[PDB]
RNA sequence: UCGAUGUCGGCUCGUCGCAUCCUGGGGCUGAAGAAGGUCCCAAGGGUUGGGCUGUUCGCCCAUUAAAGCGGCACGCGAGCU
RNA sequence: CGAAUGCCGGCAUGAGUAACGAUAAAGAGGGUGAGAAUCCCUCUCGCCGUAAGCCCAAGGGUUCCUACGCAAUGGUCGUCAGCGUAGGGUUAGGCGGGACCUAAGGUGAAGCCGAAAGGCGUAGCCGAAGGGCAGCCGGUUAAUAUUCCGGCCCUUCCCGCAGGUGCGAUGGGGGGACGCUCUAGGCUAGGGGGACCGGAGCCAUGGACGAGCCCGGCCAGAAGCGCAGGGUGGGAGGUAGGCAAAUCCGCCUCCCAACAAGCUCUGCGUGGUGGGGAAGCCCGUACGGGUGACAACCCCCCGAAGCCAGGGAGCCAAGAAAAGCCUCUAAGCACAACCUGCGGGAACCCGUACCGCAAACCGACACAGGUGGGCGGGUGCAAGAGCACUCAGGCGCGCGGGAGAACCCUCGCCAAGGAACUCUGCAAGUUGGCCCCGUAACUUCGGGAGAAGGGGUGCUCCCUGGGGUGAUGAGCCCCGGGGAGCCGCAGUGAACAGGCUCUGGCGACUGUUUACCAAAAACACAGCUCUCUGCGAACUCGUAAGAGGAGGUAUAGGGAGCGACGCUUGCCCGGUGCCGGAAGGUCAAGGGGAGGGGUGCAAGCCCCGAACCGAAGCCCCGGUGAACGGCGGCCGUAACUAUAACGGUCCUAAGGUAGCGAAAUUCCUUGUCGGGUAAGUUCCGACCUGCACGAAAAGCGUAACGACCGGAGCGCUGUCUCGGCGAGGGACCCGGUGAAAUUGAACUGGCCGUGAAGAUGCGGCCUACCCGUGGCAGGACGAAAAGACCCCGUGGAGCUUUACUGCAGC
RNA sequence: CGAGCUAGCCCUGGCCAGGGUGAAGCUGGGGUGAGACCCAGUGGAGGCCCGAACCGGUGGGGGAUGCAAACCCCUCGGAUG
RNA sequence: GUGGUUCGUGGAGCCAUGGGGGAAUCUGGGCGGACCACCGCCUAAGGCUAAGUACUCCGGGUGACCGAUAGCGCACCAGUA
RNA sequence: CGGGGGGAACCUGGGGAACUGAAACAUCUCAGUACCCAGAGGAGAGGAAAGAGAAAUCGACUCCCUGAGUAGCGGCGAGCG
RNA sequence: CGCGGGGUGGAGCAGCCCGGUAGCUCGUCGGGCUCAUAACCCGAAGGUCGUCGGUUCAAAUCCGGCCCCCGCAACCA
RNA sequence: CCGAGGGUAGGGCCCGUGACUGGGGCGAAGUCGUAACAAGGUAGCUGUACCGGAAGGUGCGGCUGGACACC
RNA sequence: GUGGGAGAGGGUGGUGGAAUUCCCGGAGUAGCGGUGAAAUGCGCAGAUACCGGGAGGAACGCCGAUGGCGAAGGCAGCCA
């Protein structure tokens, strides 16, 4: 947990780096498993539609397993844990019986030397994966299909994780990381445990540029620009908002519920407190 | 210092350039203009 | 005078007025002397250096015969700042 | 046509005036020629030399070479030229690019969307300064050369012979295939020295015939070999995966290696031949050509950032694709095919001159500006691409000759004083490199710190330690150490090279910004908090399709404010906004048809049309403060006086807590006191009567940081007392070239008046021969710009909102 | 009709003399019940320091019908991000 | 719900049609300015159809049209420099 | 077998402004104009009554004259027709 | 000067705005409870509404003048 | 050479003094309330934390040096 | 050393029921709460009281003593 540094420089102060000893391969990945990818916050019309993106590290991107049912019954062994540039998360590389090579993101709890596997069978242990039906009631559980054979949508970030808390004819009531309260198909595949690289959320970036290595780009606020730009903005001597306030494009920024009344999803959630 | 013009011969083609024009219907109308006016070049010149 | 008469203060350079700050000449005095008070004549010349402030001004330090008030587009930016 | 700051052209004034475009710099002889400071040669002088030399890419497009020219172009001249006329000149299977690959992007069978034009989109295709791919050294022309030629190597296609083999691809697999920082061992470019090798020639002016002085001592090169490195397991058995099949690949198991041991690839070395080859003298050259010679062609050292190259290590932000390439099987074919080696053949299109940090490119100019890559020698100074001089090479900047005023610019020095200058030490000065001693508050324990403040610095001789390379030796090279002396005003001797301290404000910090008057206390920033968003997410762009978000999933993503860190961030929900509320109230279309009407003989047809049911929204109830926001008044009171812990009452949704406080906020104000100073509207501390601080438009501190803004001291000064002298480029005189704004016309004086109120022009009076040159700026309400301030116009435009009315969005 | 200037992003290359400080880590030693830790050498981190190239544009002077429609001189900020 | 018409919601018919409902074939259906009766007119939901009309790159004829600052931008090697 | 692209102006169709007028300005106007797009051609469009509209009338369409600045339309305004 | 609000028993506030009526809380005075004071209970007193002029039958009330008060404003220059 | 000491520079410690500011001692009869001693009228005390003109109040835990009716 | 004992002695992981609160459903009507007495609050938008479901956190009644253990602070459902 969170390597820390002497403070020879202003910002290697508070900077803080990851603790990588869980780290079992660097200069990987599996080269079958990976393509690229490149973007800008730009869209296909060459439009900024993200504002404040750009630059940063070039990435590879490591292809990843979120239908853990195509394989079922086929066990496999924990093969390595490396670095996904692309997610909060680590990845597992593990190798099946088939001989496939396929990328996993690590459940906290994984060691590598051990065997994994998926289906209704499935013994309940860190690391398989199961339709949510056939888990018991309370498991810690993460990487969740929302519907049935779609992949893996739900609790997918480090330390992130999902529980079951009682189920109801073909569905089951789940605990997202959210605090939401959400029925979720039973026929919907999802792996026991928690995320883990748990202490993610203790970096400290510590300096301006780290945030720029990682993509991000100046954020400016609208308190600082003038009125075609923003609706807050000019008088100055700074000012307070002077109105309630707003995003740039003029909606309200505090407390105003953007989901939408009508969704037919609405008919399967009860919560988020 | 640097001013505005920074030719690059590669540029001028695929800009101002004949196919260029003829791409887009603004375009084909710039000939048509052109040719209707008499221009000797339609068009620039670049090497 | 708006088909433009650049505006405070400083600096440089001055010039003029006298309702005289000093020096010269006077009357009166509640002028013994010395030293002052006040009023008259007189524009020849002279009228300091510095702390503060953009400042003019003003206060202040140290001196002085004295540390004069004004006009010249609040003299002077085709002379400077 | 006389006026429109009219329009078009022509010609004036200013005026022989300013300038002639870097202060690197010129002088003479000879030549050519009608004509020469300017063209050609020689000699001397000066300037560049991590360039002002040389190569490459862009871009330019004959500017290249030579002959004959000088009207114009050339900031003068021109006999010269980048100019006129003409002729000549660019040679590639190997260099660059294409009959190869893919990247962003583009384009786009399929498909999707859009009134039309069109928008999108998987495969494919196109797309390069990336990947792939075979040429090195010399000679030759006036002008091209890895292109022609000489020598020595090499690649593909085609066909044939030999040998080999399950052959075969658009399909499967491997590889290609990668970051950043540090970096080992071995090489090479490159460089330095040699008493060793080769060479014309030299003894000057006191000395020197010398182990003298000056010149040179390499280049390329298949196989073979050697040194150094990269890459790399071998065998079987099973095998369900790699959208078919694989013997390949993956996966499991057993067996031997464990190491480059081998196999293999590249670097360098050497290598058969090949080829260069100075100073000097001589001719004879916009250029170089004989000789030197039959040249020599060797040792030592320094040593890459280049090479071996996928080398190694560490770190986190986690570092392209595809083809060439090899392997695998598929149809299919096995006469074929493919592999290997030898041989003959065949091997296309375009670029190729020249400029290329610039007089040939971008800047209207032969323009002090701008322009990507590579090479960039020697010595000295700690190093170095820094600095001074200098190789090669290239230049003296396309007006000159004088003179030696004011004034200006760039620079040098100054008696005594030393910020007295001034808004302000602005400016300039001081300081300055390296080694050694030494170094405070405070501090987030790193810093502060080059704190401050000092000492050393050259040359000669003696002794001497360690290293690199060689042997462990010399030599050569690097790092020192101690000892005794010498000279000067002075030894980082010239050049490049911090002035320092105390103390406030603001901003944590490095960063960012108004291209071209603002670099900042503004923006950003890690970080804190609120808020939305369950994923076909919210949000954003688009009519849509689609896309971004994100191939992400609440430890995530969007919006907002605050802005490291420390200690903290009070009270109010009445209004407003957001949030919750299944009732009640009102509510549009629609449902409803009480009742009424028009017209018909009537059946009817046709209008109105009450109750009632009926969304969101508003009303209503409530919650919400790191949501918009807001956080009192008058009166009294203590055994001196003052003051008021205390009380009274009026109002509010609630009445400002902490902490700060004449402040980047304090009007009165230069508040009062204290500090500093001889003297302090500034500045520092303090008091609190806070006009009009106050807690995330954050409050109060904070080490470190700052081309920020304020205040003080030391050091030192031409800032100043207060100027002086000197240098150079101008200014002035001469020869050449020769502008510009402006201009109603001019025969254009002072004063006191007058006049539309500020008269050269009118009145009176004074003064005044005609014309210039160098100078100064008081005046022509001097020039410039149809005043930007101010008002006007029912002029215009950006911006706001509980202005009106619309529209998108919802 | 324009992103051949300028602003951002995308793709693919390239550049950053030389010096100075000396983080973690590792090794050894001390310490301890075992540690924390302390010291030493090694090591070579960093929007670290000095300073060329390259990027800037602080202060001042000159220029102002300019060499230049933003320049020149001197000084000065960053210079592995 | 809109457009067209002189018709701007007007007593608003007619022609057209984006949306909902949705017939009949002579005794069928549209029209004559809301609607009703009467009396008339006409036969939608398929198509083609010369000429009389518009215009002038081009050829010709004619001007109380210009005569090189005019007449086209161009009398000339001009959409050129 | 055909289509594609071009053509001065003219024609039909899909779409469709603003200045300006209203002596401000929303309905209104400019205006179905400018423009953009698609398709015709030497012309294009339109054309043989589910028409006019008061006469027991007229007979397809186009163009000119007239009806007529009439009927109407209209912040019953400017104006439109 | 400019605009807005204000002045009422001793203190602080209503009432004015709509003419006839002056009220609320404290305080003061008398009495009670208590050993005594406060607290608490029962009673009471107290004003011409800043001032001057007008309007009306009648003025705290409506109007004007002045006098004080509090508040906002004083910009381009 | 060393050298009294003079000079320049930077530290350390101690005393004095300072606008102002913090509490404290002490001073017959000033103001405000009653916290404590009798369940002191809320048992008291206590470390600590927040708050309040003031004594003090409240939370969490603690000590006894506190505790004849009624459920 | 050997052999035996009692114990809420400490650390870790698990786990059980009672109760409170919140929600969902059921039924049901006019008050509930609270105090010295009240009022604030809660409730005809259906409260309280009653039944069923569910979520979650905290502390462990009886055994329990005037008891045990620990150096002190302290240590109490049950299992390893
Ligand atoms: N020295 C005792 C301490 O001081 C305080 O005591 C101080 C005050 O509280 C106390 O003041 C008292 C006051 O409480 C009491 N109720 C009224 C009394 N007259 C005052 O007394 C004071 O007043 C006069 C001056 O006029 C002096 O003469 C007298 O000595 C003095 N005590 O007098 C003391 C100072 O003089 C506290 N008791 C406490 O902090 C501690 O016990
Ligand atoms: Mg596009
Ligand atoms: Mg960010
Ligand atoms: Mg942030
Ligand atoms: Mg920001
Ligand atoms: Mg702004
Ligand atoms: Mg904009
Ligand atoms: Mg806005
Ligand atoms: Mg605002
Ligand atoms: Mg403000
Ligand atoms: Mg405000
Ligand atoms: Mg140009
Ligand atoms: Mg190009
Ligand atoms: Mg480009
Ligand atoms: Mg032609
Ligand atoms: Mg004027
Ligand atoms: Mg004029
Ligand atoms: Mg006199
Ligand atoms: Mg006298
Ligand atoms: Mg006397
Ligand atoms: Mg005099
Ligand atoms: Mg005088
Ligand atoms: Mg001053
Ligand atoms: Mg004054
Ligand atoms: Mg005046
Ligand atoms: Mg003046
Ligand atoms: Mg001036
Ligand atoms: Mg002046
Ligand atoms: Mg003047
Ligand atoms: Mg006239
Ligand atoms: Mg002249
Ligand atoms: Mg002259
Ligand atoms: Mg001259
Ligand atoms: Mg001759
Ligand atoms: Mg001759
Ligand atoms: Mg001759
Ligand atoms: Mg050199
Ligand atoms: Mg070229
Ligand atoms: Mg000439
Ligand atoms: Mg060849
Ligand atoms: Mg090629
Ligand atoms: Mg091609
Ligand atoms: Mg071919
Ligand atoms: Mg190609
Ligand atoms: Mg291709
Ligand atoms: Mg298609
Ligand atoms: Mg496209
Ligand atoms: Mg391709
Ligand atoms: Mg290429
Ligand atoms: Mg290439
Ligand atoms: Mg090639
Ligand atoms: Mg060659
Ligand atoms: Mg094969
Ligand atoms: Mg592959
Ligand atoms: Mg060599
Ligand atoms: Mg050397
Ligand atoms: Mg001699
Ligand atoms: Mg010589
Ligand atoms: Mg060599
Ligand atoms: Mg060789
Ligand atoms: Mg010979
Ligand atoms: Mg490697
Ligand atoms: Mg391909
Ligand atoms: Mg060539
Ligand atoms: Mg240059
Ligand atoms: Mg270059
Ligand atoms: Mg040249
Ligand atoms: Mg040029
Ligand atoms: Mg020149
Ligand atoms: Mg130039
Ligand atoms: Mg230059
Ligand atoms: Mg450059
Ligand atoms: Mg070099
Ligand atoms: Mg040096
Ligand atoms: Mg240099
Ligand atoms: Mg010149
Ligand atoms: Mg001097
Ligand atoms: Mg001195
Ligand atoms: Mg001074
Ligand atoms: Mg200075
Ligand atoms: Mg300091
Ligand atoms: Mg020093
Ligand atoms: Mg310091
Ligand atoms: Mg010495
Ligand atoms: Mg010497
Ligand atoms: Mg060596
Ligand atoms: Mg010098
Ligand atoms: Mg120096
Ligand atoms: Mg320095
Ligand atoms: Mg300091
Ligand atoms: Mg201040
Ligand atoms: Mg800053
Ligand atoms: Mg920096
Ligand atoms: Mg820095
Ligand atoms: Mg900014
Ligand atoms: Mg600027
Ligand atoms: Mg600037
Ligand atoms: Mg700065
Ligand atoms: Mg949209
Ligand atoms: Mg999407
Ligand atoms: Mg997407
Ligand atoms: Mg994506
Ligand atoms: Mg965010
Ligand atoms: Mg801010
Ligand atoms: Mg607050
Ligand atoms: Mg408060
Ligand atoms: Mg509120
Ligand atoms: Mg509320
Ligand atoms: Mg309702
Ligand atoms: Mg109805
Ligand atoms: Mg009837
Ligand atoms: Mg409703
Ligand atoms: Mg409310
Ligand atoms: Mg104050
Ligand atoms: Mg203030
Ligand atoms: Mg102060
Ligand atoms: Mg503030
Ligand atoms: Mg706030
Ligand atoms: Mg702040
Ligand atoms: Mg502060
Ligand atoms: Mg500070
Ligand atoms: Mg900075
Ligand atoms: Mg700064
Ligand atoms: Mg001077
Ligand atoms: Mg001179
Ligand atoms: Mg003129
Ligand atoms: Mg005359
Ligand atoms: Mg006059
Ligand atoms: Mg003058
Ligand atoms: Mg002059
Ligand atoms: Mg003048
Ligand atoms: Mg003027
Ligand atoms: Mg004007
Ligand atoms: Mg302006
Ligand atoms: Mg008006
Ligand atoms: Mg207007
Ligand atoms: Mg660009
Ligand atoms: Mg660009
Ligand atoms: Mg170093
Ligand atoms: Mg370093
Ligand atoms: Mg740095
Ligand atoms: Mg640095
Ligand atoms: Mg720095
Ligand atoms: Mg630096
Ligand atoms: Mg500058
Ligand atoms: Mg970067
Ligand atoms: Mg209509
Ligand atoms: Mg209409
Ligand atoms: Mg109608
Ligand atoms: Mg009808
Ligand atoms: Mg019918
Ligand atoms: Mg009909
Ligand atoms: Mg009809
Ligand atoms: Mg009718
Ligand atoms: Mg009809
Ligand atoms: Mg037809
Ligand atoms: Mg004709
Ligand atoms: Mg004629
Ligand atoms: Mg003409
Ligand atoms: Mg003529
Ligand atoms: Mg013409
Ligand atoms: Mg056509
Ligand atoms: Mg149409
Ligand atoms: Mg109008
Ligand atoms: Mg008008
Ligand atoms: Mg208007
Ligand atoms: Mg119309
Ligand atoms: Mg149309
Ligand atoms: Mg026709
Ligand atoms: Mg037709
Ligand atoms: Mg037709
Ligand atoms: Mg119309
Ligand atoms: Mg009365
Ligand atoms: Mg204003
Ligand atoms: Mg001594
Ligand atoms: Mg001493
Ligand atoms: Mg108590
Ligand atoms: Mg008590
Ligand atoms: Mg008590
Ligand atoms: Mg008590
Ligand atoms: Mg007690
Ligand atoms: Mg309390
Ligand atoms: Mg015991």
């Amino acid at each position: 947990a969170v390597k820390k540094f002497k403070p020879y420089t202003p910002s290697r102060r508070f900077m803080t780096v990851a603790d990588f000893s869980e780290i079992t391969k660097t200069e990987p990945e599996k080269s079958l498993v990976k393509p690229l990818k490149k973007t800008g916050g730009r869209n296909n019309q060459g439009r900024i539609t993200v504002r404040f993106r750009g630059g940063g590290h070039k990435r590879l991107y490591r292809i990843i397993d979120f239908k853990r049912w195509d394989k079922v019954g086929i066990p496999a062994k924990v093969a390595a844990i490396e670095y996904d540039p692309n997610r909060s998360a680590r990845i597992a590389l593990l190798h099946y019986v088939d001989g496939e090579k396929r990328y996993i993101i690590a459940p906290d709890g994984l060691q590598v030397g051990q065997q994994v596997v998926a289906g209704p069978d499935a013994p309940i242990q860190v690391g398989n994966a199961l339709p949510l039906r056939f888990i018991p009631v309370g498991t810690v559980v993460h990487a969740v299909e929302l519907e049935p054979k779609k992949g893996a949508k739900l609790a997918r970030a480090a330390g992130t994780s999902a529980q079951i808390q009682g189920r109801e004819g073909d569905y089951v009531i789940l605990r997202l990381p959210s605090g939401e309260l959400r029925k979720v198909h039973g026929e919907c595949y999802a792996t026991v445990g928690a995320v883990g690289n748990a202490d993610h959320k203790n970096i400290v970036l510590g300096k301006a540029g780290r945030s720029r290595w990682l993509g991000r780009r100046p954020h400016v606020r609208g308190a600082a620009m003038n009125p075609v730009d923003h609706p807050h903005g000019g008088g100055e001597g700074r000012a307070p908002r002077g109105r309630p306030p707003a995003s740039p494009w003029g909606w309200q920024t505090k407390g105003l519920k953007t989901r939408k009344r009508r969704k037919p999803s609405s008919r399967f959630i009860i919560a988020r407190r | 210092m640097k001013r505005t013009w920074q030719p690059n011969r590669r540029k001028r083609a695929k800009t101002h350039g004949f196919r260029a024009r003829m791409r887009t219907p603004g375009g084909r109308k710039v000939l048509k203009r052109r040719r209707q006016k008499g221009r000797w070049r339609l068009t620039p010149a670049v090497r």
